[PDB]
């Protein structure tokens, strides 16, 4: 599928990040991306190793170290942090149903993405008020994160409830009325 | 048995040297060190320029009356500059050759630059350069210099920029003209049935009177304009100059490069004042551009790693026969006897020429093509739909090899 990716990529190429046409400015890859890719290697790498051989378990859970027992039940249960986010919106549903549609739709809402670009300009390096949604997208992001993690208490869950509200308002309603405002500013719309 | 070019040079310095030939016809030409590398970018187009009016009349002979005479033998006038030499010959009968000797002495000394003409060839030179673009090949060898040369004499053009065409005055190039126009630097030099003796006489009694860090940058310019039908392309390297030996080697070494792919391939090796530019200048379209570079760069490193004995012998018989160069004709000798006495000092003999195409062999050229195209530098310069050539890392990753 990574192979179908790259091709479906190449057909078109890698975008810029003005968001521009770049074929006025193109350059070869093997000298100018390529050890940019060996120096990001080397940087993940080091992440990696810094990671694996001074911290082995400060993204783990400890209870994964004890045989698994179908007796004993764990008073708290996690997946692992990447999948909190998700974890957040189920919990946040009452209802056990909605919790599941929405936990799929919170990867898939990005499937829905392309639908919802109502700006004429492709970047977001000349749209302010769209960044700073964007920014507060990764910041309630993160908050759904940490609220994962914290127990069923309050008042973790209003704001595990307000933040999934505010994640799917933020993709599904207020880019495309910024991206309208902000085409409306320079006296395009 | 070469017949000898006699040389007689004058207490003010001015060498002056004859071969004869049984040509009745004979060239005589002036020779002078001065070109658009002595100019200091106040007066870039001084010589160009005072080569215009050398030819439009004197103070003895005013105006056209000067070419007149020039017309009434039938003889031929013509002038040239480079970045270092300037030359004014005339290809005349042997019986005319003290008038004609007379004519250059007034060309060169008692020139009358006239104000009126002035801004005459000042429209002609502003205008051959509006169309000087044109040529591409020109601009391209100009954007060469300019990008291998950059910050120095050498980068700037015979021609100069516009503006200096527009901005210069008498006095200016009175200057150019008593700065740039000693008797030292200049050399009288003639070709063809011409006796030593009576030229000697004939510049003693007129012409009597004349009063007595390069470096190299590895820069990638691309003008890129879509429009043209047809690309340009010269890449070059630094050259040795004109009095290190090995010049001729890599004459060999052009001629074994020769020109194989795209159309329009070809070699240079451009000598100034210890420098130079040694490279080839293809054309070609939008999709050979690379190819030929990579053929190109291949046909280099090959000189440089795999030269064997009979590309050597094909390429000193080429030379040889390139000898001809200097053939018998009078122009061609006079030129190149004028160069020998203002570049090496002396005119090499073509025996001397012959001994060292002879010491050449596949070892030493190799040497010499490794000391000069591997792991070099180049200036790359290129005019026309140049997207598809490659910039500085695969040039420069092209002119070695891996193994
Ligand atoms: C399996 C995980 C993935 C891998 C290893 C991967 C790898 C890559 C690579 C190597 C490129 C070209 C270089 C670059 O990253 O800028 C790329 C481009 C891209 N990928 Fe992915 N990708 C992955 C998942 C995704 C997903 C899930 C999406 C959609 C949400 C996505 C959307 C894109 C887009 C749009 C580009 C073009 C980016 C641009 O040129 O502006 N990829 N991907």
């Amino acid at each position: 599928l990574a192979i179908v990716h790259l091709l479906f990529l190449h057909e078109t190429g890698s975008n810029n990040p003005t968001g521009l046409n770049s074929d006025a400015d193109k350059i070869p890859f093997h000298p100018y991306y390529t050890i940019k890719d060996i120096l990001g290697i080397l940087i993940m790498f080091l992440i990696l190793m810094t990671l694996v051989l001074f911290f082995p378990d400060m993204l783990g859970d400890p209870d994964n170290y004890m045989p698994a027992n179908p007796l004993n039940t764990p008073p708290h249960i996690k997946p692992e942090w990447y999948f909190l986010f998700a974890y957040a919106i189920l919990r946040s549903i009452p209802n056990k149903l909605g919790g599941v549609l929405a936990l799929i739709l919170s990867i898939l809402i990005l499937a829905l993405m392309p639908f919802l670009h109502t700006s004429k300009q492709r970047s977001l390096m000349f749209r302010p008020i769209t960044q700073i949604l964007y920014w507060i997208l990764v910041a309630n992001l993160l908050i759904l994160t940490w609220i994962g993690g914290q127990p069923v208490e309050h008042p973790f869950i209003i704001i595990g409830q307000l933040a999934s509200i505010s994640y799917f308002s933020i993709i599904l309603i207020l880019m495309p009325i910024s991206g309208i405002i902000e085409d409306k500013m320079l006296k395009l719309y | 048995s070469v017949p000898e070019t006699q040389v007689s040079i004058l207490d003010n310095g001015l060498r002056v040297a004859s071969e004869q030939s049984s040509h009745a016809t004979c060239t005589v030409g002036v020779w002078i060190d001065a070109g658009s590398r002595y100019e200091t970018e106040k007066n870039n187009g001084a010589g160009y320029f005072l080569e215009h009016l050398a030819f439009k009349g004197t103070k003895n002979r005013p105006g056209n009356a000067l070419e007149k005479e020039v017309e009434s033998i039938g003889a031929h006038l013509n002038a040239y500059s480079t970045r270092e030499h300037t030359a004014y010959l005339i290809k005349a009968l042997s019986k005319d050759l003290p008038k004609v000797v007379e004519l250059l002495a007034d060309i060169v000394q008692n020139s009358s630059l006239e104000d009126s003409q002035i801004e005459k060839e000042r429209d002609v030179i502003l205008r051959e350069m509006q169309e000087n673009d044109a040529s591409m090949q020109n601009v391209v060898f100009d954007y060469l210099h300019a990008t291998a040369f950059q910050g120095t004499p050498l980068a700037q053009a015979v021609e100069g920029p516009s503006e200096n065409v527009r901005r210069l005055s008498r006095t200016d190039l009175t200057d150019y003209l008593n700065r740039h126009y000693k008797a030292p630097r200049m050399v009288l030099a003639a070709a063809g049935g011409v006796e030593h003796q009576q030229l000697l006489d004939l510049a003693q009694k007129h012409l009597s009177s004349v009063s007595r860090p390069c470096r190299f940058t590895g820069s990638e310019i691309r003008h890129r304009d879509d429009a043209l039908p047809l690309a340009h392309v010269a890449i070059a390297v630094e050259g040795p100059g004109w009095a290190n030996p090995d010049n001729v080697t890599l004459q060999v070494a052009n001629a074994i490069i020769g020109h194989y792919l795209c159309q329009s391939f070809q070699t240079f090796n451009i000598s100034y004042s210890d420098t130079g530019l040694l490279g080839a200048h293809f054309v070609c379209d939008a999709m050979s551009i690379d190819d030929m570079v990579f053929f190109l760069q291949g046909q280099w490193m090959r000189l440089c790693t795999s030269a064997t004995e009979s590309e050597v012998t094909r390429g000193k018989n080429i030379l040889r026969n390139a000898l001809v160069s200097h053939l018998d004709g009078t122009t061609p000798v006079c030129e190149d006897i004028g160069r020998s006495l203002l570049t090496y000092g002396r005119r090499i003999p073509l025996a001397e020429w012959e001994s060292r195409i002879q010491e050449v062999d596949a070892q030493m050229l190799r040497d010499i093509c490794s000391k000069y195209f591997y792991d070099q530098c180049p200036a790359v310069a290129g005019y026309g739909p140049i997207e598809q050539l490659p910039d500085y890392n695969r040039i420069r990753s092209g002119m070695f090899w891996l193994r």
